[PDB]
């Protein structure tokens, strides 16, 4: 009763039932480093300007 | 200070937009008007300095130097317009422009609140001064004089720039008022020794300090008359003004770091005074006289007493008017005989009677006849130096004997004896020359009536 699969059939992506649980950390990665604290808030003009030597702006 | 900066800037369009034959009349008239308004800087208080803004201020130290500076500009225009008479119009206007720009840099230099603003303007004065010496000087040696002037100043001032920026990084400010309250004592370490030298050598070279003075007899002698007037009257005093300010942040290290420079000055003043006795060039003699007088200012600043600081301020003002007058007197003879040799033209009292009176008055102020402000400044320094060490009175005393000798030797050689037979072009003194001399000596003697206004912040 075997029917030869048609052109293109064996290259299909199929779905399989399995009881093996999905691996949680397949790469065995360490915990990632914490990101640097975000800079937030409203942008305000610089206090007394550039403050470069004698410049007042 | 904008009420002085903006009018000074307007002298430039005034000069360029004037009728061709009114460039000297217009610039002289309006520069005198600016000089008149500078008297408003005399609103000084017993406790607080007159602090205009974030950028500028004036206290009893800078105020007299500002008034002298603005007074000198019209005198220099008068002194220059004869020997520039054949210069073409555009080059005349550029000459006046250099003088105006120098005044602009100077008045901002003396009122700068922040030491790095002071530095930029302090170096800025080099550029117009170099151009005046090299472009409008008369002899081949002006080119060499310009290089000595430029590289002596920069050799010292570039280490000062590093020091000042270092101080701002450590203190957080170079504002002079802030430094009065945030100043910390200087610990005695090798690193602080070179900070002290960096903060002082640039000012020492400008005084000049004996040993580091070789640029001055070249520059002051090769410059045109306006160049010599400002070089001796004001630019030497940038060094004194800078030292008087920066010593605030150098205590107590100045106690022992002063010794080598006090010895150079106390012995140097006797050396340079002796040199004057054997100089053959009249302009060169007057230039070496300045080195001897500024040696007293160096010593007075380094011993750091209230009396020495009042004396130093008076001497700087007194010397400014006197040395400028002597250069103008010497120049008036040069414009007749076209030589700077002192023995060439003799017995000029017989041919130029009134001009011989200016020579006498200029000489008497130079040798510090009391009660002139020249004597008041010298006396206060001698008093304070006696307290620093009684033995100094010997060196001070010898210098006063030598100073009298070369001051009157210059007077006797040129004005007295018999006139030189073959020199037959000594025409009578012009009204311009006589007014130029009296605008030096009259303010100088008037200050004797009210000396306090030139005694500085310690008064
Ligand atoms: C031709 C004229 C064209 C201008 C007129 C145009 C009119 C339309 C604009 C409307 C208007 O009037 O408002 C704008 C402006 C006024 O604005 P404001 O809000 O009403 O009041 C501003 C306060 O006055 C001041 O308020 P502030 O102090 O908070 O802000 C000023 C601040 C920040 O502002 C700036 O940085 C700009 C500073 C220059 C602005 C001045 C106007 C520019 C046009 C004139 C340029 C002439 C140059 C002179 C050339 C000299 C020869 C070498 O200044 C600084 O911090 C920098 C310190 C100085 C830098 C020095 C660097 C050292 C090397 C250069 C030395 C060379 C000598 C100085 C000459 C170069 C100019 C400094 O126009 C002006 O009237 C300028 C007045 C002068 C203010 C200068 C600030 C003090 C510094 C003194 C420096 C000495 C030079 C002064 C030159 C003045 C000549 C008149
Ligand atoms: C750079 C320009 C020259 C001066 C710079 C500083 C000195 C360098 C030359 C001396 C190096 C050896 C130091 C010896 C020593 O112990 O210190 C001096 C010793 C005293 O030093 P000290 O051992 O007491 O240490 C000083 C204190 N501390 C370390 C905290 C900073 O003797 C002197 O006092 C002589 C001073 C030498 C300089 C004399 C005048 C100038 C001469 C150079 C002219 C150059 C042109
Ligand atoms: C911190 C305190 C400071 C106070 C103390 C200051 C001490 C005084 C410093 C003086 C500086 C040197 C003298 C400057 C005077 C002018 C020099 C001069 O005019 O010499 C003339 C000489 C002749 O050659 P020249 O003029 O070219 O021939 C005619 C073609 N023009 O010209 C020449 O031969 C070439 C001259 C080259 C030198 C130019 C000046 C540079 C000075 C900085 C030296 C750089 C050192 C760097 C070295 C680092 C590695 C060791
Ligand atoms: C010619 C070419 C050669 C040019 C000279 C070469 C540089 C000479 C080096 C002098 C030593 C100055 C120095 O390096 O001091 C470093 C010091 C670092 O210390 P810091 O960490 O900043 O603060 C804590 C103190 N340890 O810093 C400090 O603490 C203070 C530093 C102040 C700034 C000093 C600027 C350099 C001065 C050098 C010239 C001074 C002498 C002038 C001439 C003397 C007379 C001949
Ligand atoms: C001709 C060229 C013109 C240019 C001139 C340039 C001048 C640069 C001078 C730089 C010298 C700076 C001094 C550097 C040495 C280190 C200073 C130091 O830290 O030593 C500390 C110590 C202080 O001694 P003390 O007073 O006892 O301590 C307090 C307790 N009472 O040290 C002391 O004992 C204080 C005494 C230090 C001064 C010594 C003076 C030497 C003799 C006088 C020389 C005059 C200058 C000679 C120049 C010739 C150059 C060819």
């Amino acid at each position: 009763g075997w029917v030869r699969p048609d052109l293109g059939d064996l290259s299909k992506v199929t779905k399989v039932k399995t009881d093996r649980p999905l691996p949680e950390n397949p790469y065995h990665s360490r915990a990632r480093p914490e990101p640097n604290p975000e800079v937030e808030g409203d942008l305000k003009p610089a206090r007394h300007g550039s403050r470069l030597f004698f410049w007042t702006m | 200070m904008l009420k002085y900066i903006i009018p000074t800037i307007m002298l430039m369009p005034l000069t360029w937009l004037s009728k061709n034959n009114m460039i000297w009349v217009n610039s002289t008239a309006h520069s005198l008007l600016i000089s008149f308004t500078s008297l408003l800087l005399m609103n000084q208080f017993g406790d607080n300095s007159l602090n205009f803004s974030l950028l500028f201020f004036s206290d009893s130290l800078s105020t007299p130097l500002l008034i002298l500076t603005m007074w000198l500009l019209p005198l220099m225009l008068m002194a220059s317009q004869h020997h520039l008479s054949k210069e073409n119009l555009t080059r005349k206007k550029l000459f006046i422009t250099m003088l105006i720009s120098l005044q602009l840099f100077l008045i901002m230099t003396f009122t700068a609140m922040e030491l790095i603003l002071f530095y930029i303007l302090f170096e800025a004065t080099l550029v117009p001064t170099l151009i005046i010496i090299t472009r409008w000087g008369n002899q081949t040696e002006r080119l060499n004089a310009g290089l000595y002037f430029l590289f002596y100043t920069l050799a010292g001032s570039l280490p000062l720039l590093v020091a000042l920026i270092y101080i701002q990084n450590t203190v957080g400010s170079l504002n002079f008022l802030m430094l009065q309250y945030w100043v910390q004592p200087v610990h005695n370490s090798w690193s602080n020794v070179f900070m002290w030298l960096a903060c002082m050598m640039a000012f020492m070279v400008k005084m000049p300090l004996y040993g580091l003075h070789l640029w001055l007899p070249k520059a002051h002698v090769e410059a045109p008359i306006a160049g010599s007037m400002v070089l001796a009257a004001v630019l030497l005093k940038l060094g004194g003004y800078g030292m008087l300010r920066i010593t605030l942040i150098l205590n107590p290290m100045t106690d022992f770091m002063a010794y080598p420079f006090i010895m150079l000055s106390l012995w140097g003043m006797i050396m340079t005074s002796s040199i004057c006795l054997r100089q053959t060039d009249l302009k060169s003699l007057i230039a070496y006289s300045s080195v001897s007088h500024m040696a007293l200012v160096i010593v007075a600043i380094l011993i750091q007493t209230p009396w020495s600081y009042m004396g130093a301020t008076a001497l700087m003002i007194a010397h400014g008017l006197t040395s400028s007058m002597l250069f103008c007197l010497a120049n008036s003879n040069y414009e007749r005989i076209h030589s700077r040799t002192m023995i060439l033209a003799r017995g000029l009292q017989t041919l130029l009677p009134l001009m011989a009176t200016w020579w006498l008055l200029a000489s008497l102020t130079n040798l510090a006849l009391p009660p002139t402000i020249n004597l008041i400044g010298e006396l206060f320094v001698v008093m304070s130096t006696f307290s620093w060490s009684n033995i100094t009175i010997i060196l001070m005393g010898v210098n006063m004997v030598i100073t009298a000798l070369y001051s009157l030797y210059m007077l006797i050689m040129t004005q007295r004896g018999k006139y030189t037979y073959h020199i037959n072009n000594i025409s009578p003194s012009f009204t311009r020359e006589n007014a130029l001399m009296s605008l030096h000596i009259l303010p100088l003697l008037l200050l004797t009536l009210n000396p306090k206004i030139i005694l500085g912040p310690l008064y």
